[PDB]
């Protein structure tokens, strides 16, 4: 589905995000 | 001005203040631009008020009707209270619940019903953020899903617009008390939305300062590029005019002043506490003052923007139906009168009515003709979210671009959502550390509360907060801040400390502003509200498929129960500013 295949596309990048910022946090010391 | 004895070392000296700013680098955080802070501050307050309830309301008040009182209780009632919060933050150096804690030990309710209100508003803002984005996925295809029906029985009482809305999204039962399961590509939606927010305000200020550079600044460039599109829309400058003809009708009603009353402290981010912590974190000699003028232009400014883009597609669609229903009246006469097609026209009607009606009256009565008035077609104000689901998305999809149209549309409606979402966020995430990992679980606890609202009742859950949570809650808060700066802080310390902060005083007039007409305009919304209530049965409007005279507005009364859910969305608290004060007298 077009709005499933973009909704996912949008959450991999999204989680993507938050998981690179978490570890970006833990980079941080 | 009343008993504060001890106020002093519960607040900084302005003597420590100057040695309070060079040593908390560390443990507090910091703007890292000017232009960083006034973003954030902007995208706030305008992506809270034009999101949705600023535009639902001048078109359910007819335009002007509401602007007009919305833009006195601006000037008079907002301009002071956002100056007022700025300076509170600016000098006390903490968040919302810290401010009324400092300034009074019992004035904590004050706090604690601004981080309520402001979880209470996010809860079911952020739904209306996953409807968006539902909608924004939806809008990659030449054929917009909400073009053309699947023709189905209610698509065709309904329209292809109403059909998508009520049945293909959110799947809506017949009533509040008939509520089915968890509507599963809702629920995508949901994560997804209350997901981004998550990655966006993972550490607070430092993270979302980043992201409101785009989300503060999109809704702008897209908002201009829809002006330019409104008004070369033929209905607009026939709805804009529409817009500035506003009936003193609607102003005579105490309700309108309400309505107007409720947006300026939606318009302004005022009482959920959320700009008093954006503050905390300037310079102590920053010109809050300036800071606060520049805001209140820009909010007037953009709100009066979106009135007339939103008219102008309101007038544009109207226009649309006035010249396809006088088009269906054309073709009925012409029909059963063989008339030569294009011999009758808007220039040539009423006389061939007639005409045809000596010619052939048995064979002309039968003839059926609706009363296609463009003017009324104006009037039709659209209820609830209907403005971005019903009016927009149909009137994009009768202009080229609709997809484009579609996507600027809907991509414009999450920036102003997610940038009022960080505000929302700081008034929640600031008083609990003051009472990544509490963010998360703020982010999650709420996102299984927002499970209500992917129910088939889900949208009937959702008119209830709005109407209540978002209503008199931030008017009592927005009273409070002001008689609790001025009379229990002294009107004449903050003076003082204005002077040293800001490097001079505010204008007479504007002292005055906040010290009387500004707490009187709070009690008189006030008054308005408890009037409305009373006067009127709690009700709602429902969409049940195959009833009498379907596509009408079933207005029925909400059962008792609903009642306590109200009794306390409202009033839980606005209650914990009294509830509190006298806990803390006898403890
Ligand atoms: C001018 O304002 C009056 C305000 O009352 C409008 O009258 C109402 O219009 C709405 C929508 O058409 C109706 O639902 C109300 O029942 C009307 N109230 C009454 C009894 O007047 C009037 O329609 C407005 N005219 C225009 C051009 O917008
Ligand atoms: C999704 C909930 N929002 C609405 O219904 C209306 C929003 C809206 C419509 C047109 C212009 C602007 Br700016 C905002």
């Amino acid at each position: 589905s077009i709005w499933l295949i973009v909704f996912g596309v949008v959450m991999g990048v999204i989680v993507v995000g938050i998981v690179i910022l978490i570890f970006t946090g833990i980079r941080d010391r | 001005v009343l008993p504060n004895p001890g106020l002093d070392a519960r607040i900084p000296s302005l003597a420590e203040l100057e040695t309070i700013e060079q040593e908390e680098a560390s443990s507090r955080p910091k703007w890292d631009n000017k232009a960083q802070y006034m973003l954030t501050c902007l995208g706030f307050c305008v992506g809270l008020g034009n999101v949705w309830r600023f535009p639902y309301l001048c078109q359910s008040h007819g335009g002007g009707a509401f602007m007009i009182p919305f833009l006195i209780l601006l000037v008079l009632e907002g301009i002071p209270l956002l100056y007022l919060e700025f300076a509170i933050g600016q000098r006390l150096r903490r968040g919302s619940l810290g401010v009324w804690s400092s300034i009074h030990p019992a004035l904590k309710g004050l706090g604690l019903a601004s981080m309520l209100t402001s979880f209470m508003v996010g809860l079911y803002y952020n739904t209306i953020i996953s409807w968006i984005m539902w909608y924004l996925f939806n809008s990659f295809q030449e054929p917009l899903p909400w073009s053309d029906c699947p023709y189905v029985d209610e698509c065709a009482r309904s329209s292809p617009v109403d059909y998508f809305w009520y049945r293909e999204t959110l799947n809506i039962s017949t009533s509040i008390s008939d509520s089915g399961s968890i509507q599963w590509w809702m629920l995508l939606c949901l994560a997804c939305a209350w997901s981004v927010l998550y990655m966006c305000t993972i550490r607070g200020i430092e993270t979302t300062g980043k992201a409101v550079y785009i989300t503060s600044t999109l809704p702008y460039v897209v908002l201009t590029i829809f002006l330019i599109r409104g008004l070369t829309l033929k209905g607009a400058t026939n709805g804009i005019v529409f817009l500035f003809t506003p009936n003193v009708t609607e102003l005579a009603q105490p309700d309108t002043w309400l309505d107007a009353g409720a947006q300026v402290f939606f318009s302004f981010s005022l009482a959920f506490g959320g700009l008093i912590s954006f503050s905390s974190y300037n310079s102590v000699h920053n010109n809050c003052e300036k800071d606060s003028v520049i805001v209140s232009i820009i909010n007037g400014f953009t709100s009066v923007y979106v009135a007339i883009v939103v008219y102008s597609v309101i007038g544009f669609r109207a226009t649309q139906r006035y010249d396809d229903c006088f088009s269906t009246n054309i073709l009925t006469l012409i029909n059963g009168f063989d008339l030569p097609e294009g011999n009758v026209t808007q220039e040539n009607f009423v006389d061939m009515q007639q005409r045809c009606n000596a010619s052939d009256p048995a064979a002309y009565a039968q003839l059926v003709f609706q009363t296609c008035d463009i003017n009324a077609f104006l009037s039709e104000a659209v209820e609830g979210t209907g403005l971005a689901f019903i009016v927009f998305t149909e009137a994009i999809t009768k202009m080229p671009l609709s997809p484009l149209w579609s996507v600027l549309f809907f991509i414009m409606l999450f920036c102003l959502g997610l940038s009022s979402m960080f505000g929302n966020m700081e008034g929640v995430v600031v008083p609990l550390q003051d009472l990544e990992v509490l963010t998360g679980l703020i982010c999650l606890g709420t996102f299984l509360i927002g499970f209500i609202f992917t129910l088939n009742s889900g949208q009937y859950w959702l008119s209830l907060l709005d109407s209540y949570a978002g209503s008199i809650p931030l008017l009592i808060i927005a009273f409070c801040e002001m008689f609790s700066v001025v009379y229990v802080y002294g009107v004449d310390r903050f003076n003082k400390d204005i002077e040293f902060m800001i490097g001079h005083k505010p204008n007479i007039f504007w002292q005055v502003t906040w010290r009387v007409v500004s707490p009187l305009l709070m009690l008189i919304i006030f008054l308005f509200f408890f009037v409305v209530e009373v006067s009127q049965e709690l009700t709602y409007s429902i969409w049940d498929p195959g009833y009498e005279e379907f596509p009408k507005s079933q207005k029925i009364s909400y059962p008792n129960w609903v009642y306590v859910v109200v009794v306390i969305v409202a009033g839980v608290p606005s209650l914990t500013i009294p509830g509190y004060a006298i806990y803390k007298l006898i403890r």
